[PDB]
DNA sequence: AAAAAAAAAAAAAAAAAAAAAAAAAAAA
DNA sequence: TTTTTTTTTTTTTTTTTTTTTTTTTTTT
């Protein structure tokens, strides 16, 4: 996606309209004092993507994301992100013809999460599929690491590791969408059955009623041609109760419309059957796609962990007796012995394992951006420098936004953004 | 004939085409067989065949006009096959015309041959055609053979859009309803089109206006209005109600006087829960009064009807939804924009507006303030004694008139009544200005702009409290 | 040359589905469900399924299905409307509504 | 005796769809 | 300039998704 500018207005510490540009699409680092606003910048980036879990980014509701709740004068908080669509390979499916895409999220004391795409109002869903189509699914992230969560990566359940694996190769964004499609189709079949019930319950007896009214006219027509004597005139006068002189046109129109309705219903059923068959073949295919993705990610994970620490290895394996689709767990080997439990590993070792997994996922399919918050918290200076050098040189590919407090990673960073809490708000400067 | 219709509904040509041309200028079956293969036959020969049949039909119409026992059965039979053939032509032309615009050069070609056939059919229909078909069923079937393809063609939206074809169809239907006594069938067809489509309400209204104005035949539109009043709708579609609302609005804007006759029964539609229907009824009443206030003979004839419509207009300000109130406010705005009588109704409008300024609906508030602004701009109290109103000055003039107080008695009584009405109007305007200054701090940008415009107009028409609002406006920075 | 036309129609239909421009009127005009059934459109150059295209096709198919269901429902409503042949006033009390700049 | 996963239902809140009014571009 | 069409933006109503408790459960 290659974001090039970020606009923050009224969001947490950034009360004034701060626009930060010149994003080098190779390596971006953010530095500053404690409480400067680097994690606030990351939180603002997370906000525009459409995060739903409010407890994630240091908040309880939508009101506290504004400068000072609903008070202090600031009433609206807007976050704007602008990417670059020069490369059409890594472009949204529905926005391949629109370069320089922009996404804005605004929150007001009255309103809730107003979304704008390219200046036009869009629903929350629209931005959700927009960001999911480019692997930026923030609800179940594969590129996002918060502050203090680097050591807890190995503590996630096997189901979440499986979801992390599925985030690659497009396996994700498919389970939830099939589930939503099934819910929508089940809801629509209730209405379809309702329409069929009214068609077969009330309309048909009216069809026989109008057919009975049709015969009466055929006779009454002859009676009229003779009239054109007194007893026949009296009979004609008495029969002018259900004659319905315009029965022919009305019954013809009703029959034509009913035939059209039946054809539409039959085509709807055929479309339903085709959709179900397509979904079946699609998930049968994604099963093997997941097999390939798991194998490749496991091999890359092992290689990266072997490279990071010379005398260690790692792998991803299914459960003790369950298959791959049930869940995936991490196994580590030190020296020549495997470790039964991962709880005895060091914090630095856990951080290295998490980084190796993230880099394996990048090597399989690089996400447009990778965001890291205090990634070197439990890593020594040598490991921090090695990680920074490897990110600068070997991995590349994607755009890295790393918040670091140690010189090891931002010494060689291609672009550096330095934050100061100047006067009530936070400001960002180059280098 | 009947077997031919049953079969048609259930279901190198160039060499024969030249033969048919010479013969006209078992050959009858050959022409039908040639005409039955239009979807496969080349578009080139279709134009020539249509021109030939149009010319032959026009020549036969001219011959019939020149003639009028005689050879009545022969001419009747010949007209019967010609009507069947022109129905086949119309059906085959609307075929693939439904396909196109659902290319454009074929569209123009089809439309052109269509207007040719429309001139041919109008020349056919201009004759009396009454004595040749003694029995009513035969005439009904013959003219249905003409009309049903016309409605099937009107089903297509560009056909309704194109003015030439629309006018030709309207003229055909007007002539039919005027002379062939098929009001019931035409009304039923129009009602089916209205209830099944949304793009034919304007067409129906224009056809009814043409029929009325140029044929002196309001029976069809009165029957249509009665049927619309007596119909009931279901909640799920709302498309029938929307089409009926559009048709009513168009008919009110075009020809209000004729529909005034059946508006007494049309009012019963307001009891329905249809928002569109209620809005259409109130807007139609407003349009009728607005376009009938011009004619003094029309007032002298329909004082009671206009009064009851206006009274319903004031009374409809109270409803759960704001849309009917907004439509009533536009009706009142049109009435007050009219330069005419009913100063009592104008004062009632002023009172209703100042009372409804505090509505929870921003749209209704905006429209009430706009109504009050137009009232200030065209208040009747400006013919004499200037056009500037001031509370202290008017009170001083009233006190002077009271101190000074047959012909002289009535003059003083009228002056006192006028001064009291002016004082009441100025008090209501002062209250409205105060309320609008209070309300100015509102979220709606359009509401703020229109309240500012009202305050500016009130300040221009010098008022003691206007400066108050002016200061409020200064506070809008 | 059918492949190029199919790709163009697929692209425009996916764009329209993303733009949320599909409704009941244009339901029976753009039938991409047939293209969804023939998965050759949503394949890469190595006979692999492009799941972003698959998700787009699923979204379009569901939207078109919902639009067609709504069209059937309104046609049925029209049929019952064509075959089927108070006290809306409310007291005005319920219609009542019931320093910031310089302070800011 | 005692410690922690887990299925389940209703209340509140975010959000999408329907419907009409206002504003800018386009054809006659 | 006048009129039709687009489209965007104003509420109102309904829909969907959240988070509350409420029990229910089994192995140590
Ligand atoms: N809703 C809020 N309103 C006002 N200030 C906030 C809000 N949320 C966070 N802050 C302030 O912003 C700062 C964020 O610092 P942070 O970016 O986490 O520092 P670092 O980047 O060094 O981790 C905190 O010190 C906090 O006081
Ligand atoms: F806990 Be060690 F510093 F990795
Ligand atoms: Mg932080």
């Amino acid at each position: 996606m290659k974001v090039e500018e970020l606009i923050i207005d009224g969001f947490k510490s950034y009360a004034t309209r701060t626009v930060i540009t010149d994003w080098d699409p190779q390596f971006n680092a953010i530095t500053g004092l404690n409480g400067s606003g680097k994690s606030n910048i990351l939180d603002a980036i997370c906000f525009v993507l459409g995060i739903a879990s409010m407890s994630t980014v240091r908040a309880s509701s939508l009101q506290d994301l504004i400068y000072k709740r609903g008070q202090a004068g600031v009433t609206k908080a807007s976050v704007t992100i602008v990417f670059d669509n020069t490369d059409k390979s890594n472009s949204p499916i529905g926005f391949t013809n629109s370069p320089q895409i922009s996404v804005t999220r605004q929150v007001v004391l009255g309103g809730t999460s107003k979304y704008l795409i390219n200046g036009h109002r869009a629903p929350q869903q629209s931005v959700l599929q927009l960001f999911q189509s480019v692997q930026l699914n923030i609800n179940n992230p594969n590129f996002l690491i918060m502050q203090g969560k680097i050591t807890k990566v190995l503590n996630m359940k096997p189901s979440e590791i499986l979801s992390l694996i599925e985030e690659a190769a497009g396996t994700k964004m498919f389970e939830d969408r099939r589930e939503k499609a099934e819910r929508t189709m089940s809801k629509k079949e209730t209405k379809l059955q309702e329409n069929r019930t009214l068609l077969t319950e009330e309309i048909e007896p009216k069809l026989e009623k109008l057919r009975n009214e049709k015969r009466m006219f055929l006779e009454f027509q002859s009676t009229q041609t003779d009239l054109e004597s007194k007893q026949l005139n009296e009979k004609f006068q008495e029969l002018r109760k259900k004659v319905n002189p315009n029965i022919m046109n009305m019954i013809e129109n009703v029959e034509k419309k009913e035939a059209a309705l039946k054809t539409m219903i039959k085509t709807i059923e055929k479309d339903k059957m085709k959709i179900q068959e397509t979904i079946s073949k699609l998930n049968e295919y994604k099963r093997e796609t997941l097999v390939k993705t798991w194998e490749k990610v496991t091999l890359d994970f092992g290689n990266i962990f072997a490279d990071l620490l010379p005398n260690s290895f790692a792998k991803l394996v299914p459960c003790e007796g369950k298959d791959v689709t049930q869940g995936l767990e991490v196994k580590v080997k030190l020296g020549n012995i495997w470790k039964e439990s991962l709880i005895e590993l060091s914090g630095g070792q856990r951080s290295l394992i998490a980084l190796s997994l993230i880099m394996a996922l990048l090597q399989f399919r690089p996400a447009p951006m990778y965001i890291l918050d205090e990634v070197d918290a439990a890593l020594d200076l040598s490991h921090t420098q090695n990680i920074g050098h490897l990110i600068k040189t070997r991995f590349k590919g994607s755009q890295f936004i790393v918040v670091s407090l140690k010189e090891g990673m931002f010494a060689n960073a291609n672009r550096v953004f330095r934050t100061r809490f100047q006067d009530g708000t936070s400001v960002v400067s180059i280098m | 004939l009947s077997e031919y219709l049953t079969k048609f509904q259930t279901t190198d040509p160039s060499r024969e085409l030249n033969v048919i041309i010479d013969q006209l200028a078992d050959s009858l079956e050959a022409l039908i067989d040639l005409c039955h293969d239009f979807p496969h036959l080349t578009p080139k020969l279709q134009t020539q065949l249509s021109y030939l049949i149009s010319s032959s039909l026009s020549n036969l119409s001219k011959d019939i006009k020149a003639n009028l026992g005689g050879l009545i059965p022969q001419w009747k039979r010949h007209l019967e096959e010609y009507g069947y053939l022109i129905q086949v032509l119309l059906t085959f032309l609307q075929d693939e015309l439904h396909k196109v615009s659902s290319n454009v050069e074929l569209f123009k070609r089809d439309c052109n041959q269509m207007e040719n056939l429309l001139e041919s059919i109008t020349k056919l229909l201009e004759i009396n055609l009454s004595k040749i078909f003694q029995t009513t069923p035969e005439k009904d079937l013959f003219i249905g053979l003409f009309t049903r393809p016309l409605f099937v063609l009107l089903e297509i939206e560009p056909v309704t859009k194109v003015s030439s074809l629309k006018m030709f169809i309207q003229r055909i239907l007007a002539m039919c309803v005027k002379n062939h006594g098929q009001s019931s069938s035409i009304q039923s067809s129009l009602m089916t089109n209205l209830t099944y489509f949304l793009h034919l309400s304007v067409f129906n209204a224009e056809l009814l206006k043409l029929l009325n104005d140029e044929y002196n035949y309001p029976q069809l539109t009165e029957d249509i209005l009665k049927e619309i009043s007596t119909r009931v709708f279901n909640a799920k579609d709302t498309t029938g109600p929307k089409a009926i609302s559009n048709f009513l609005i168009k008919l009110s804007e075009l020809s209000p006087g004729i529909m005034l006759r059946q508006m007494n029964l049309v009012i019963t539609l307001l009891n329905n829960s249809s928002i569109t229907l209620r809005c259409s009824v109130v807007e139609a009443c407003g349009n009728i009064v607005a376009e009938l206030a011009q004619d003094p003979q029309t007032m002298e004839h329909y004082k009671q009807q206009i009064a009851v419509l206006i009274e319903l207009l004031e009374e409809r300000f109270q409803d759960s939804n704001p849309y009917v109130r907004t439509k009533a406010i536009q009706g009142c705005s049109k009435i007050c924009d009219l330069s005419s009588k009913f100063n009592k109704s104008k004062a009632k409008f002023t009172s209703l507006a100042v009372r409804s300024l505090q509505d929870r609906s921003s749209l209704v508030r905006r429209n009430s303030v706009k109504l009050l602004s137009k009232l200030l701009l065209k208040h009747p109290f400006k013919a004499i004694h200037g056009s500037q109103l001031r509370l202290s000055e008017w009170e001083e003039y009233l006190k002077g008139s009271e101190s000074q107080l047959t012909s002289v008695l009535m003059k003083l009584k009228l002056m006192i009544v006028y001064y009291k009405d002016a004082i009441s109007f100025i008090k209501e305007i002062h209250k409205s200005i105060e309320l609008i200054s209070n309300l100015l701090f509102s979220k709606n940008r359009n509401e703020v702009l229109e309240s500012m415009d009202f305050l500016v107009l009130a300040d221009a028409f010098d008022i003691e409290l206007s400066e108050f609002g002016i200061k409020k406006m200064l506070h809008l920075v | 040359t059918n492949r190029s036309t199919m790709m163009a129609n697929f692209e425009e239909w996916i764009k329209m589905a993303t733009d949320n421009k599909i409704n009941s009127r244009n339901s029976w005009n753009f039938a991409l469900i047939d293209y969804f059934y023939d998965l050759d459109v949503l394949k890469d150059g190595e006979n692999n399924i492009n799941f972003q295209k698959a998700s787009a096709t699923l979204d379009g198919c569901i939207k078109i299905y919902s639009s067609r269901v709504d069209s059937v429902t309104t046609e049925t409503g029209k049929l019952l409307s064509g075959l089927a042949q108070e006290t809306t006033l409310v007291e005005f009390e319920t219609i009542k509504m019931k320093i910031d700049p310089l302070f800011k």
